């Protein structure tokens, strides 16, 4: 889906991009899009 | 496609029906058959629209309304038949100045609900004193009147004037008022629904014009003096028709029911706009 | 035979392109009504398909043909049944300028299915709930996603992905029209919109309630009810644009 | 038209036999643009295939109807080959038109389609692999005409110039075969016949890509037997309709 | 009324004498008889005489035959490039005109274009300099501006798409005059020049496409910038022009 | 119609004009001038310096005759019959979607292979319609082993070449398609089997109506006219194929 | 009788001379001879109009009138023009109404009067204080800008703006402003004149209306916001012709001198009339 270097993948948006790991939200973030390292 | 197929037959159904409107309104002669030749002369708005026989579908929508304002209502015929074909001749106009048949639809729906707020805040309730009611009621049973359909008419109106006694002035002072609360409705909105409201008003003010091409009055100048008395503060000018000038509706006794002029005012609106959305007759 | 060939093509087309013109003018909510006059009847619908289609066009037995391959969207597909004629309507249209150019009819077929593959590939991305948000936004979202992939084709195919993102643009300018607002200017001002900030719910407000935003405008189209548009379209074009000759004895 | 007697008569067959052909030659193919033939019901008809387009057509004309019929025979006991059948004839009429409307005369046009057929027939029996199986799309015809033409150029007489007009009809299936699929017919054959010229027996078009494909190993196989059937009708058709000399239309 | 007629008039008049100089672009350009008043025919492929003895006798025809001249005196040699140039940009603007945009608003998007043109041109560009000619920088104009349109709003990125659009018609000629389909070897090259390749285009001699420049004629920027800005120009002058008064 | 169908026509009108009067044994021509006053004469080569031709693709091709019979005093006759054969077969060539490039490479393809085999029939050339009847079937196998766009305009140039010896032979009361067909049979065993490489001088006798050896005859034709024969007929059709537009002023 | 020979040849001579009015104007092209074949663009308004052979004799009234505002006073060539033949558009539908040539004229006067005192007092005199006198003469300079001929054009604009300090915004304020003060008028006056006022109004409003159809805009819309900016107080909205909206004029710098818009004004109106009160041709 999504790979995260530390961002690419099957993505037509980045809506947040935070350190947690770096977490990134991709599309429309209903909790079902969560994304890290 | 028709932008006139669907104009003209209504705007038809709507000039021959006209010129009946006043009191010195003129008559029409039913030429109807052709072995039993008959002829009746009809100073009536409502008996040409249902014995012609309509041709035309977009016509359909207004000689089937009109049936409506006259079974449901009693009088106010040839007035929202009168309203909406010249709604929809000065539409013919805007439509014809690249304008989108929707903006002047979502025009006229702010026009009508400014209207319609505006004769009410002008009715006068003396339904509660029963010494004026008593009065009233003989001005709108004047206003009002082959004897008996003419009086089953009037005793409709009187039924909802009982009803509902809010009472508006005829004659010109409705209509002017309206019209002049949509143009000032009309000098306040940007966009391309103000050459609508404006053409509301210009259509509003149609009907007095009407009524004095009648009674051979000068129209353009009756006309225009009641634009300039509705529009220095005075609200209760109208037509007098019996000198042929302008006299305080107040104090000459001529009042309508509100129910039966907001009815008339809506039931135009509506039918223009639903002929107004429609592109193809298929 | 009389008319056969690449000039039964442009007759196939422009009898195809009546039975849209007309549904054209009643996509959106916005959308102005037509009136139902036969031998007796005056109703007044601006919905679809039995109520507008499948009650006229008795011509060329193509007209015939679109409603005839309609009926498979309603009824079946949700009610989704004025998007597929406009659409093929617009299809068709540019293939009208496709064979100008001389590009085989069976080449600009095959070039709406690569194109609607790219689309279905693309709506399948924007499923929020199933659901794929965009009034006008849809169509903005996969013509922006068809026209990339366009210019990654070497063949005759190309000019057929982009006719086809051309076309998928005439559903958000039918929105735009039936409305008091530009089509041109609206469907562009939007477009530059889902570029620039990735947003593909951005689509034309039909009511001016004021927001291009469809995602808070909560007006929704059911993902199937979009993966049928753009492929039973593209199935009613490439059963119109390779038939040859109507021969009537 | 005049279409009285000679080369008149025969010239008008000629072209109502290309009409005819016309009519179906785009459905030519394993995609091929169809047609919609409407009956006098009002139902639309669908369909792209020779046989379901000539039993659904009106055939008003002598020459048509005869090749029409010769069609359907076809089509009734083999199937395959009904529209490759009426397209080889109405070439192979269409390639002697040039010759005929000089002197040349049919009867020496017909010792052209019968020794030519003949070899083709032998050479496709010869040729055929294993039942037995010879590479379709193209493949024959852009090799039958390779070995016509190189055989009639060993021919003294008036021969030569028929067959190698008999050989140079035969381009026509490898043609719309790739005319239908719209693959610039004059690019493709050209490489047809080059590959042709050095080896290759059985290189014919590809309809997945605009290209020449050996069409042996790709398995787009055609039995030997409808192909030998298929060409000595359309020969036949073609000897029948060139063998016509006038159209006696009884007075009642 | 006479507007939407006298910018058809000139875009009809403009753009017949692009299709009468168009096949004789390149070096296999085909030859064209010229019909002299006394009778005698002679036989030219070089499109600058044909149009100095054309009798044009229309406005936008002498329009774009004064373009041809200023462009032989701006560069020297393009001059009947910049003429289907500014047909085919006129062609474009006939489609974007019965779209219902105003000509004031396909005359400030083609000097968006333009300008953007003459950055597109300078980096295709070899620092002597030199631009790889042939039919490249006019597919890498239609691509990249078909690229950049996409980035932009509006009216503006609906004619600067029809700018590249009408880009790709020196590659078609070109293409067409070698014995080429133009069509495939148009979408070949766009396909070619997306994937990196920004020397492609016909090679007319081989008789198709090449990337090696050492047979890939190069020319200067001079005349391709001037072909653009000259052509440009003439096409904002002809769509900001109704009326034609006779005094 | 296109102003070049034009063109060949009127080439064509002038060929055919000329191509009665070739061999030794041909008809006569009657020339009315002005006044009236008639010249009766074979030998075109006076028939070209004589006839009122108006046309510019005829007198384009008249120029080049002429520039040919003053190189080289013969074969301006033949010069002007196979242009227009060239011409003819290029324009059918052209009428099914071969651009008129393809086919001047073709031709120049062929004329510079042609040259380059004439020099294995040099000795002068055997003359008659030998050397025409060999090239014919030279380059119709020489055409197929190249596979280009212009593959058929050298196919076009073989069986175009054979205008003279089919001609040589209604101007011999002979045939058309017999004679030239037997010596076309004669000259593939020429090129097919290497034994029977001394058929290669067979061409056709004008006094009986049977092929002969041309060698053992003694009816040569020096090289440097068949050569400059077929060097301007090229550029004849070459010149006359370029053009494509006639511009009036 | 000429009605229409002496209405269509004005409204012509100002129909061609329209649609170069704005920043953003289209061009026409002067085929002259016939021998020394000439061909001149034109972006100007007076050159079209020195050049063109004038037919019509009451064309004469207004092409000799335009020589009067280009050579005595220099900028205002094309909308003295364009203002006069919608004037002489709209005069032809009110005389079609069949109201007389000669209410129209006392309408068109008080109009006049009441426009003249209107964008007097919006007029601002910022020549006393010379920092901003100098900032004002920038703007006047770029709302009127062959090269030295229209620098002769600003330098009679900004002569005429030193001698008269006060200048009035453009773009359309102007007009607007006056438009709006002519229907509050015409919105008072009882009588024929009535119609004849708004008349005037609804052509003061198509100077605008002709600059935004020049760039492309949207007029119907932008002189709609610009007729509701002027009608809820804002007295400085104006097209702001570098987006296609509406702008504050005075943050903008789109100046005009008072002098030359006055000028406009008072021709326009008085070719206008000239040309109305002329029944036969002789
Ligand atoms: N005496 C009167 N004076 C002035 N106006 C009148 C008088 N009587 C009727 N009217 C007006 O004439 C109009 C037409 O009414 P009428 O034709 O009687 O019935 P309907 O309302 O059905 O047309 C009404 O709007 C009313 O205001
Ligand atoms: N409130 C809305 N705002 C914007 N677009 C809408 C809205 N409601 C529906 N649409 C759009 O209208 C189109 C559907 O047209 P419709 O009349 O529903 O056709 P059908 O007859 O096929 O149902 C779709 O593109 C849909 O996205
Ligand atoms: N997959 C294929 N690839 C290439 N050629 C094919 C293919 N399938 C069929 N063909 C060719 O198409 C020709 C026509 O066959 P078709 O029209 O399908 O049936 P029929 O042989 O009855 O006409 C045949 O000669 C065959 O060689
Ligand atoms: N060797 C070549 N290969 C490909 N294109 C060429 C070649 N030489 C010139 N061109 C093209 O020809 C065009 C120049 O126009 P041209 O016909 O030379 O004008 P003129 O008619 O004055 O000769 C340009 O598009 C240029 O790319
Ligand atoms: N006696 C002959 N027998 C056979 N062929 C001949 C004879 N004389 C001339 N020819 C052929 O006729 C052709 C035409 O020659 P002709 O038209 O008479 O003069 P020109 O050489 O000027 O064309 C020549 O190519 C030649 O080979
Ligand atoms: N930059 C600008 N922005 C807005 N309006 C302008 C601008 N420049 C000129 N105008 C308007 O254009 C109108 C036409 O002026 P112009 O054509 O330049 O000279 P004339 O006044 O002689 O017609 C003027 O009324 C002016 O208000
Ligand atoms: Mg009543
Ligand atoms: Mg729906
Ligand atoms: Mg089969
Ligand atoms: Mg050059
Ligand atoms: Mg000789
Ligand atoms: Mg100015």
């Amino acid at each position: 889906q999504v790979q995260l270097v530390e961002a690419s993948g099957t993505f037509f948006r980045i809506n947040d991009m935070g350190w947690y790991y770096c977490k990134a939200n991709r599309n429309w973030g209903r909790e079902w899009d969560d994304y890290w390292g | 496609t028709a932008r006139l197929t669907s104009f003209i037959g209504a705007i038809a159904i709507g000039d021959l029906v006209k010129s009946t409107l006043g009191p010195k309104g003129m008559d029409k002669i039913l030429l109807s058959s052709g072995r039993d030749a008959s002829l009746m002369v009809t100073n009536d708005g409502a008996t040409i629209l249902k014995n012609i026989g309509v041709d035309n579908p977009a016509a359909k929508v207004l000689v089937d309304m009109s049936r409506v304002q006259d079974d449901e209502v009693g009088d106010g015929t040839t007035s929202v038949t009168v309203l909406a074909a010249e709604l929809l001749r000065e539409a013919e106009s805007l439509i014809a100045k690249k304008i989108h048949p929707q903006t002047i639809i979502a025009g006229w729906r702010e026009a009508t609900k400014a209207a319609r707020e505006a004769l009410l805040s002008s009715a006068v309730d003396h339904g509660s004193d029963e010494v004026k009611f008593r009065q009233d009621l003989m001005n709108i049973a004047g206003t009002t009147l082959e004897a008996e359909r003419s009086l089953h008419d009037a005793l409709c109106v009187l039924a909802q004037t009982v009803k509902d006694s809010r009472t508006v002035y005829g004659g010109g002072c409705s209509e002017m008022l309206m019209a002049h609360a949509v143009t000032q409705l009309a000098n306040r909105t940007p966009g391309k629904e103000a050459v609508a409201m404006e053409s509301y008003a210009k259509a509003l003010r149609m009907l007095p014009t009407i009524i004095a091409d009648n009674a051979g009055y000068d129209s353009a100048d009756l006309v225009a003096q009641l634009r300039a008395a509705h529009s220095e503060g005075n609200t209760t000018a109208g037509l007098d028709m019996r000198e042929g000038t302008i006299g305080d509706m107040a104090i000459l006794g001529i009042t309508e029911s509100f129910q039966v002029k907001r009815q008339v005012l809506l039931s135009a609106a509506e039918a223009a706009e639903v002929i107004l959305r429609v592109d193809n007759i298929i | 035979s009389r008319l056969m060939g690449l000039e039964a093509l442009k007759s196939h087309i422009m009898a195809a392109k009546a039975v849209a013109n007309t549904m054209r003018t009643s996509l959106g909510p916005n959308g102005l009504d037509k009136m139902m006059v036969d031998k007796d009847g005056d109703v007044t619908v601006t919905n679809d398909g039995a109520t507008i289609l499948s009650m006229m066009d008795v011509d060329h037995q193509i007209a015939k043909l679109m409603v005839e391959l309609s009926k498979s969207q309603d009824d079946e597909i949700g009610d989704g049944t004025t998007g597929v004629v406009v659409l093929a309507g617009a299809l068709l249209e540019e293939a009208e300028q496709l064979l100008d150019r001389g590009i085989h009819p069976i080449r600009i077929a095959d070039g709406y299915e690569q194109a609607a593959r790219v689309a279905i590939e693309h709506l399948d991305k924007i499923s929020d709930s199933r659901v794929v948000y965009g009034g006008g936004a849809a169509e903005i979202s996969c013509a922006l996603a068809v026209s990339q992939e366009a210019d990654k084709c070497p063949t005759l195919e190309q000019y057929a992905m982009r006719a086809f993102a051309d076309a998928l643009e005439v559903i958000p300018m039918a929105l735009s029209e039936n409305s008091g607002m530009n089509p041109i200017q609206t469907m562009t001002e939007v477009r530059a919109r889902q570029v620039k900030e990735m947003n593909p719910a951005l689509g034309i407000d039909c009511l001016h309630k004021g927001t291009n935003d469809m995602k808070q405008q909560h007006v929704i189209e059911t993902l199937i009810g979009k993966k049928q548009q753009i492929s039973l379209a593209t199935q009613m074009v490439r059963m119109i644009l390779k038939i040859d000759d109507i021969r009537k004895p | 038209t005049d279409s009285s007697q000679g080369i008149p008569q025969l010239v008008s067959n000629i072209s109502a036999c290309q009409v005819i052909a016309e009519a179906v030659r785009t459905t030519l193919g394993p995609r091929g643009m169809d047609k919609l033939i409407v009956d006098g019901r009002g139902k639309a008809t669908i369909s792209n295939d020779g046989a379901t387009i000539l039993k659904l057509l009106d055939v008003v004309h002598p020459a048509a109807k005869t090749l029409v019929d010769i069609a359907k025979s076809q089509d009734a006991e083999v199937g395959d080959g009904t529209t490759s059948v009426t397209l080889l004839a109405a070439e192979f009429l269409k390639q002697v038109k040039p010759y005929v409307e000089e002197g040349l005369h049919p009867q020496i046009i017909i010792r052209a389609f019968r020794t030519a057929t003949q070899l083709a027939v032998n050479k496709i029996k010869e040729i055929a692999v294993t039942d037995s199986v010879v590479a379709g799309g193209g493949a024959i015809e852009m090799e039958l005409s390779k070995y016509l033409r190189d055989y009639s150029r060993t021919i003294p007489g008036k021969q030569q110039l028929l067959i190698g007009a008999y050989a140079k009809a035969l381009e026509i299936i490898p043609r719309q075969l790739c005319d239908n699929a719209g693959f610039d017919a004059t690019n493709i054959l050209n490489k047809l016949r080059a590959r042709h010229a050095q080896g290759g027996t059985w290189y014919g078009v590809d309809i997945n890509n605009e290209d020449i494909a050996d069409n042996f190993e790709a398995f787009v196989w055609e039995p030997a037997m409808v192909r030998i059937n298929a060409l000595t009708a359309a020969s036949e058709a073609a000897c029948l309709i060139v063998s016509v000399d006038e159209t006696i239309k009884n007075p009642r | 009324d006479k507007p939407a007629q006298i910018r058809f008039s000139n875009i009809s008049a403009a753009k017949a004498v692009a299709d009468a100089i168009r096949t004789s672009l390149g070096p296999k350009g085909m030859d064209k008889m010229i019909q002299d008043g006394k009778g005698d025919v002679t036989i030219t492929n070089d499109g600058a005489t044909i149009l100095k003895q054309m009798q044009v006798l229309h406005p936008a025809a002498r329009m774009l035959v004064e373009l041809s001249k200023a462009q032989d005196i701006e560069a020297g040699d393009g001059t009947t490039s910049v003429v289907i140039i500014a047909g085919s940009l006129l062609d474009s603007c006939t489609k974007l005109l019965q779209k219902g945009i105003h000509p004031t608003i396909i005359s400030e998007s083609f000097q968006k274009a333009l300008e953007k043109g003459i950055e597109i041109l300078t980096d295709m560009s070899r620092p002597v300099a030199l631009i790889a000619g042939g039919g490249a920088p006019e597919i890498e104009l239609a691509l990249r501006l078909t690229e950049y349109s996409r980035t932009l709003s509006g009216m503006e990125s609906y004619c600067v798409r029809a700018f590249a659009d009408a880009m790709e018609v020196i590659p078609s000629t070109l293409a067409e005059n070698a014995g080429l389909n133009p069509i495939s070897t148009v979408t070949e090259l766009r396909n070619r020049h997306a994937q990196g390749e920004k020397t492609a285009g016909i090679n007319v001699r081989k008789g198709g496409i090449s990337n090696i420049l050492e047979e890939l004629v190069v020319q200067p920027l001079l005349v391709s910038v001037s072909a653009l800005t000259l052509a440009t120009e003439t096409v904002r002058s002809i769509l900001k022009i109704d009326d034609v008064v006779n005094t | 119609e296109t102003i070049r169908s034009q063109n060949v026509m009127a080439a064509a009108s002038i060929a055919n004009i000329v191509k009665s009067s070739l061999g030794p044994v041909g008809l006569d021509k009657m020339l009315v001038d002005d006044i009236g006053d008639v010249t009766i004469t074979n030998d075109g080569a006076t028939i070209l310096k004589l006839l009122e031709v108006e046309h510019p693709a005829a007198k384009v091709l008249c120029e080049l005759a002429d520039l040919q019979d003053k190189e080289v005093g013969d074969g301006t006759t033949s010069v002007v019959i196979i242009a227009a054969e060239l011409l003819k077969n290029a324009d059918e060539l052209v009428k099914q979607k071969i651009h008129p490039t393809s086919v001047i490479s073709g031709y120049r393809l062929a004329c510079k292979e042609a040259v380059r085999y004439i020099n294995e029939n040099l000795i002068v050339v055997p003359g008659g319609g030998a050397v025409e009847a060999a090239l014919s079937i030279y380059l119709e196998n020489y055409a197929t082993s190249m596979g280009s766009r212009e593959q058929l305009a050298i196919a076009e140039f073989a069986r175009s070449l054979l205008v003279i010896p089919n001609t040589l032979a209604v101007n011999a009361a002979q045939d058309s398609t017999d004679l030239v067909a037997k010596l076309r049979a004669f000259h593939n065993e020429a090129q097919v089997n290497p034994e029977r490489k001394n058929l290669k001088w067979i061409g056709l006798d004008l006094s009986n109506g049977k092929p002969r050896d041309n060698k053992q005859a003694g009816v040569f034709e020096p090289t440097i006219v068949k050569v400059k024969s077929l060097k301007f007929a090229t550029e004849a059709a070459i010149t006359i194929l370029r053009i494509d537009d006639l511009i009036k002023l």
